[PDB]
This record gives structure tokens, sequence and C-alpha cells, in this order.
């Protein structure tokens, strides 16, 4: 469903940009 | 099932969650203490940077395991493992229950149910040292 997907997208943003910087 | 790889994953995560909650050093109770220190430093950075957003997410009261499984639905990478552990550690302290292992078990299952061979091919936690 959507809200838990919207939350996951927020954490995936954090994760994927963290991965990019470091 | 709960084999060598399972416990390599579980006991790293559980000792980090214990340190985060108790502020006592736990690196000496894992086999891979060098990779533990990388995980710890990375989780600390993610929380320092994103705690306000974590608070807003947590205020919805949605089961943490529903969130974790969605984070890993499509792909895994070390950033996603770090961010899941940091989020769950943060959640575990704003709410002792973490000693029951449920959080660490859920993260471990979410990783290994779909990404077991990825994790082995990373040489277990050694792959996280790209962030050292």
């Amino acid at each position: 469903a959507r809200t838990e997907v919207q939350i996951a997208r927020k954490l995936q943003c954090i994760a994927d940009q963290f991965h990019r910087l470091h | 099932m709960k084999d060598e790889t399972y416990y390599i994953a579980l006991n790293m995560i559980q000792n980090y969650i214990i340190e985060y909650n108790t502020n006592k050093p736990r690196k000496s109770f894992v086999i891979d203490s060098i990779s533990y220190d990388v995980l710890k430093a990375a989780c600390k950075s993610v929380i320092k940077t994103n705690y306000n957003e974590f608070d807003i997410i947590i205020s919805r009261n949605i089961d943490f395991n529903v969130i974790v499984t969605q984070v890993l639905e499509d792909k895994i990478n070390w950033g996603r493992i770090i961010t899941i552990i940091a989020f769950c550690a943060y959640y575990s302290k704003k709410v002792p229950q973490y000693y029951d292992g449920i959080i660490s078990e859920a993260i471990t299952d979410a990783i290994l149910s779909k990404y077991r061979s990825w994790f082995i091919d990373q040489d277990y936690w050694n792959g996280i040292r790209i962030y050292k």
C-alpha cells in the first residue's frame, strides 16, 4: 500500500544519497 | 534457516542496537569489530542528519517491519542496510524491549530472505568498509 511505500522512499533517499557521498 | 550467515548478521545488529540504547561499547562482542565500527559511525551520521524526519515517520505508529520490508523490496545496498539499522535503533530507543531480539531478527530476515547470496558475496560485513 502507499503510505508505507512513501516512507520507504524517504529512507531509500537517505540511503542512496548516503551511498553516493561515502 | 538459522545458519552461520544468519547469526553473523543477527549478532552484529543486536549488539549495535544494545550499544545505541545503553551507550556501552559492544564492539568486543562481535567477531568483526572493524566492520562494527564502520556500521556504528555510519548509523550515527544518518541519525544526526535525519532524526527530525525519523520522528515524523515514527509518529504514524506503523509497524517497523512493514517499513523495513518495503525499503528492501527492489534492491539492497549498504546504504539501505545502514539506514534500516539506524532507523530501527532510533525507533527502539524512543520507546527494555530490544533485548528480546525482535528488531534484529526482523532486519536479518528482511536482508537474508532475498539477499543472502549478495551478503555472502560482500564477505558478510566486510563489504561495508567501503565507507571507512
